[PDB]
């Protein structure tokens, strides 16, 4: 299972883009997928999300109307248009998937994103902290704060807690806030109520040092915190 | 769309492209001829499949755009009450009889002879309560030996009853009576009776008209008409 | 000849020896010792959900272990699994053969069982890394029809065909680990034990065996029905198991001490039985047949005290879950129905 | 006689109506009222199929029980010989509904003998199996088409003065080429070209076959036969009298109207058969079919 | 000759099926009931759950 992005590079200020990725070893026709940016050195923010079916489509409000998400289900190729680019377009786009039902874990697969230069209401979520110095051995913890209930009546809580090792693409460590992705040991543990959360480690190991980010998935827009670092 | 969430309104979604899928591969089952297959072992069924060549055993052929499937359960050697009511919705039975059995008699119990049980087959699945509105069509095998085995021996062996001539015409048209003779629904059931015997493209013209002919008599119920 | 006559004198007089130390060991009835107690009042279930989108005869339906999730099978050849909170569809599998007769849902949640009518037993996984839905194992080495398959564990799986034989499978190596034999006719449904050491079998023949899986050997057997064995089921604790035949009755049998505890028929219904549960407490029976509807008894005091009259064709299969919430009810008029 | 509404036209008022068609109108109401009643709580109540030509019958029989409702006001109409006594509003419902919930019985009278066709002579279709939410469109379609064309009788005013009393009429002698009087004959002309030739190719498909001998499918020939004969005994006998009406106007000019006095009287008894049908319509297709 | 063979297989399980331990059978009634009553309030189906907690509705 993997997707590989292309499209990047640098671009003219007004200009349009184009940027594809080809699915290889899944059901590509059976999985909404997501962009996501990141600027350097900050945070990452989402884009555009299109279901399975190419039924529904959501788009970012500081691009709104001026991207445009398609997909070629046969082939296994998703594309974003850039119909216009500016100054503050500046980033790396990374292609993530999901899978909406009973039980799923969006967010699985990431993708491995491509890098993008350009020549030069909604809900709070914030990561306080900036960085952490610790030693391993000792049980360490991070905290994100939210701007009002995350608890849905029906019982969920749709904060999303994950991981960028240094110079790594992301992977997903605790979904919906209780839960832990594949693949992942049991030292991470995820807690909260409410609108205040933390994420945990019990047993620090050297595999652990990188950057978190929490993530709210209540409604559009999809809302991330700065980034938590962590120091050996 | 106001109660529920957002990943709760991607999960409608998927149910309703399963719906479609679930609704589109339905148009396809209903479009086809579903036949059930019948015999007594050695009674031409395999050859009456070899000339329609393209557990329970399955078969699939074409003749002038329409699709037949038949279903072949003679290995299956359990009970058939259990099972029986599985093929409740088919187009029509074939029946293949072999009637150069006259002259052998059964291996189990020697004394009656094999065309007996094979009159006990389809008088037991001609009035079963699961095809009481099916058609039955019967192929009468083997018919080229019957005319060298009636010559030198009658048919007054299996047949005391019958004052005749041991002559091939009048004999096989005894025969073919005393087949349909056994249906007792008579308003509601046809039995189509054809001579096979190595021919070629006959029985899958028989088998189309005779279908043909059923699907006919049931769109004509449908509406309320028939 | 002489050898023949002696031993089949032998076995008889053994016959009737096991008849007269069952009879001697029985003293009072169900109904006497529960004559005491309080009968249920009518229940009245409605129909709270209708799921919908088969397009033939529901042959077989098992609930999920975390009582949301269950799983059915029809002969338009497909096996779909629902969400009955919300009425959601999750996943929909097509099948290589389309008269399938059972299919079963893991403890764990990871994989279903199908199979029928082709000797077959096929084993899908469902928590995969691509999306779908593959086949993962596919146990052959019956020689007539599977009539019901449960999940032991992960990794072993018993079934029942119509060759007159159960088999138990470890689905790793992929070859029976143990047959049991002994039943002269088709047999028709099993049911596991709580703790999974033991499981009951019921057969054409009009009997019913139990089985110890570890030493592989019949433990006891059952009589009393005079048609076929259609359904059976355990009691939550363990110790009892309910039958229902093809007569228009149901039995219940007792395991430590070997008889009959009390039989749920009337002089009205004359058609057989399809399917038997319990509740939680083992209070309700539930029974399902071929008049087109469903039956609730006391499982205590042996009279009716519900009717679940909702369907249009025959009763084929029925389920309790494992809280005991809700019950599901599939028809031969291809719908399911959950009642509360 | 000579009024003028908009137009040059005569209209006549005898001592005739009042004596035939109150009783014609009691016996084809009584009857009919009764028949698409039974008929249709049967079709809601009791029938548990809903197949996709039980949802073309049951249009049919919810095309007729509005023009039966209808009748009662008309036969208050013709026994005051013709003097509305019932407002401006309700001569333009009760003229509306005549004349649409006749126009659309007629064409779910055709749209089963095409069912028919499509399901005898032409086995093995597509069109056979549709299923029955895809019928409902075309039902709403064609109640649709229907009501597209009658509309314009509901943006007029009626009620007009006839000297002393007020007639609400339709149909009229007038000398100016209209819409109505083409949809009186276009709904006969063309559903007859159909019926007949699909209940010829039924019978005949059903006959080379060698089919005509099973006792149930000799008496599905009669059944083709018979409602293509209520059809032209309904329909036809009106349709002559328009076209003896219209020889009337291009031979003369509209100057003597008396000429008329007895071919207008003729015409509207030979409309009341046109609501015969509505009452033996639920015999020869729901219990007798 | 394999009746001698199949009636030593049944005389064997004839044996060893009458050599059981068993008990009465009001006790494992008595214990039928004490099951239903130390469980009666835990099933929904028996005592109605309250509208404010079934998920179905
Ligand atoms: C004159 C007339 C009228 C008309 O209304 N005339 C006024 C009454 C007034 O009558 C007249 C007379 C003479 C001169 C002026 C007006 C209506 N339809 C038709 C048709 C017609 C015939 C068949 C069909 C097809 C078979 C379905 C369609 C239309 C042919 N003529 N015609
Ligand atoms: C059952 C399926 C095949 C539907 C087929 C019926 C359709 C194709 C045909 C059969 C009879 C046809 C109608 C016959 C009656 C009229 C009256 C005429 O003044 C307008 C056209 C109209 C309305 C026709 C429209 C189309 C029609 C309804």
């Amino acid at each position: 299972v993997q997707l590989v992005e292309s499209g990047g590079g640098l671009v003219q200020p007004g200009g349009s883009r184009k940027l594809s990725c080809s699915a290889s070893g899944f059901a590509f026709s059976s999985f909404g997928m997501h962009w996501v940016r990141q600027a350097p050195e900050k945070g990452l923010e989402w884009v555009a999300y299109i279901s399975s079916g190419s039924g529904t489509i959501y788009y970012a409000d500081t691009v709104k109307g001026r991207f445009t998400i398609s997909r070629d289900d046969p082939k296994n190729t998703l594309f974003l248009q850039m119909t216009s680019l500016r100054s503050e377009d500046t980033a790396m786009y990374y292609c993530v998937r999901s899978i909406y039902y009973y039980g799923s874990s969006p967010f699985d697969f990431w993708g491995q994103g491509t890098t993008l230069t350009v020549s030069s209401s909604d809900i709070v979520m914030t990561q306080a902290t900036s960085s952490v110095p610790v030693t391993p051995g000792e049980s360490v913890s991070i905290s994100c704060r939210s701007s009002k209930s995350l608890l849905h009546s029906n019982g969920n809580t749709y904060l999303y807690w994950f991981l960028q090792r240094p110079g790594q693409s992301p992977q997903l460590l605790i979904y919906r806030m209780s839960n832990l992705a594949s693949g992942v040991p049991d030292r991470f543990s995820g807690s909260g109520s409410g609108t205040a959360f933390t994420l945990t480690i019990s047993r620090l190991e050297a595999e652990d040092v990188g950057v978190y980010y929490c993530m709210q998935h209540l409604e559009y827009p999809l809302t991330f915190g700065a980034g938590t670092k962590l120091e050996l | 769309g106001c109660t529920l969430s957002a990943e709760d309104k991607a999960a409608v979604e998927r149910s309703k492209m399963i719906d479609r899928n679930l609704r589109e591969d339905g148009e396809k089952a209903a479009r086809e001829v579903k036949l059930l297959l019948l015999g007594a072992g050695e009674s031409g069924k395999n050859t009456i499949v070899k000339q329609m060549k393209i557990g329970i055993v399955e078969t699939h052929f074409t003749f002038k755009d329409l699709h037949f499937k038949m279903f072949d359960v003679g290995a299956q050697r359990s009970e058939r009450k259990k099972w029986i009511h599985c093929f409740e919705g088919v187009t029509a039975i074939i029946f293949c009889v072999a009637l150069s059995d006259y002259d052998l008699v059964l291996a189990e119990d020697e004394e009656m002879n094999r065309m007996h049980a094979s009159m006990k087959l389809f008088d037991s699945i001609c009035n079963n309560k699961w095809f009481t509105d099916t058609s039955i069509i019967l192929f009468l095998n083997k018919k080229d030996l019957f005319e060298e085995k009636i010559k030198k021996s009658p048919l007054t062996i299996c047949y005391p009853e019958y004052a005749g001539s041991n002559t091939y015409e009048e004999a096989a048209a005894y025969i073919q009576c005393q087949f349909e003779d056994l249906n007792k629904r008579k308003d509601t059931k046809e039995i189509y009776t054809h001579f096979t015997c190595s021919t070629d493209t006959k029985n899958v013209q028989f088998v189309f008209d005779a279908v043909t002919d059923v699907i006919i008599k049931n769109n004509l119920k449908d509406c309320g008409l028939f | 000849g002489s050898e023949l006559d002696q031993l089949r004198q032998e076995a008889e007089q053994l016959k009737n020896q096991i008849r007269d130390a069952r009879k001697a060991c029985a003293d009072a009835t169900l109904s006497q010792i529960t004559n005491n107690i309080d009968p249920v009042g009518r229940i009245q279930m409605r129909t709270r959900r209708t799921l919908r989108g088969h397009l033939a005869k529901i042959y077989a339906m098992h609930w999920g272990t975390d009582s949301r999730l269950l799983v059915s099978a029809s002969q338009d050849g497909k096996l779909i699994i629902w969400d009955s909170y919300t009425t959601n569809k999750v996943h929909a599998i097509p099948l290589r053969s389309s008269w399938v007769m059972t299919c079963a849902y893991a403890p764990s949640g990871n994989y279903v069982a199908c199979g029928g009518l082709d000797n077959i037993c096929s084993i899908y996984n469902l928590k995969t890394r691509e999306g779908n839905v593959r086949v993962s194992r596919e146990l052959a080495g019956h020689t007539g029809y599977l009539s019901c398959c449960r999940f032991l564990d992960d990794n072993q799986i018993v079934t029942s065909s119509g060759d007159t034989t159960c088999a138990l499978w470890d689905i790793e190596t992929g070859q029976q680990t143990t047959t049991f034999t002994g039943h002269t006719g088709d047999v028709m449904s099993l049911s596991l034990a709580p703790d999974t050491r033991l499981f009951v079998s019921g057969a054409c023949d009009a009997s019913a065996k139990l089985w110890d899986v570890r030493e592989g050997m019949c433990r006891q057997t059952f009589t009393g029905h005079e048609s076929d064995i259609n359904a059976i089921c355990f009691f939550p604790n363990g110790n009892a198991f309910a039958t229902g035949s093809d007569d228009a009755t149901c039995r219940l049998f007792d395991l430590r001490a070997d008889q009959e505890l009390m039989t749920y028929s009337h002089d009205n219904i004359i058609c057989g039985i399809t399917s038997v549960s319990f509740s939680k407490s083992g209070r309700l029976l539930l029974a399902g047949y071929d008049d087109f509807n469903c039956n609730v008894w006391d499982a205590l005091k042996a009279d009716r005290a519900g009717v679940l009259a909702g369907h249009d064709n025959r009763v084929s299969c029925l389920g309790v879950t494992d809280d005991g919430m809700a019950v599901a009810t599939g028809s031969w008029d291809s719908f399911l129905k959950i009642w509360n | 006689f000579l009024e003028i509404d908009k137009k040059n036209c005569c209209v006549f008022r005898d001592d005739f109506i009042v004596k035939v068609l109150p009783p014609v109108l009691g016996l084809e109401f009584i009857f009919g009222l009764l028949g698409n009643g039974l008929a249709l709580w049967i079709f809601c109540f009791h029938l548990k199929s809903w197949k996709s030509s039980r949802i073309f019958l049951f249009n049919l029989a919810v095309a007729d029980f509005l023009l039966i409702i209808c009748l009662p006001f008309l036969m208050d109409n013709y026994v005051r010989r013709w003097d509305w006594k019932f407002g401006d509003i309700p001569c333009r419902l009760m003229l509306f509904m005549l004349a649409m919930n006749r126009q659309g019985s007629i064409i779910f009278l055709t749209v089963v003998a095409v069912d028919r066709y499509f399901r005898v002579v032409h086995p093995h279709h597509a069109l056979n199996k549709i299923s029955n939410r895809t019928a409902a469109i075309i039902s709403c379609l064609l109640w649709g088409i229907t009501i597209g064309l009658t509309v314009h009788l509901l943006k007029k005013k009626m009620p007009i003065q006839n000297g002393g009393a007020n007639l609400c009429s339709s149909f009229s002698i007038c000398h100016t080429f209209q819409w109505h009087e083409a949809m009186f004959l276009l709904e006969f002309f063309l559903p007859l070209g159909i019926i007949l030739f699909c209940s010829a190719r039924i019978i005949w498909s059903l006959r080379q076959r060698q089919m005509d001998r099973h006792a149930k499918i000799k008496r599905a020939i009669t059944f083709i036969m018979v409602v293509a004969i209520v059809f032209v005994i309904c329909f036809l006998p009106s349709v002559v009298v328009r076209i003896r009406i219209f020889w009337l106007l291009h031979t003369s000019g509209t100057q003597n109207c008396e000429v008329y006095r007895s071919v207008d009287l003729a015409f509207f008894i030979t409309l009341s058969f046109t609501y015969m049908n509505s009452m033996l319509d639920p015999v020869v297709y729901y219990f007798s079919s | 000759t394999a009746s001698i063979a199949q009636a030593r297989k049944l005389v064997e399980q004839l044996k060893m099926e009458a050599n059981i331990d068993r008990i009465k059978v009001s006790k494992a009634a008595a214990d039928l009931m004490a099951y239903c009553e130390a469980h009666a309030k835990e099933d929904p189906l028996l005592t109605p759950v309250p509208a404010s907690e079934n998920p179905f509705r």
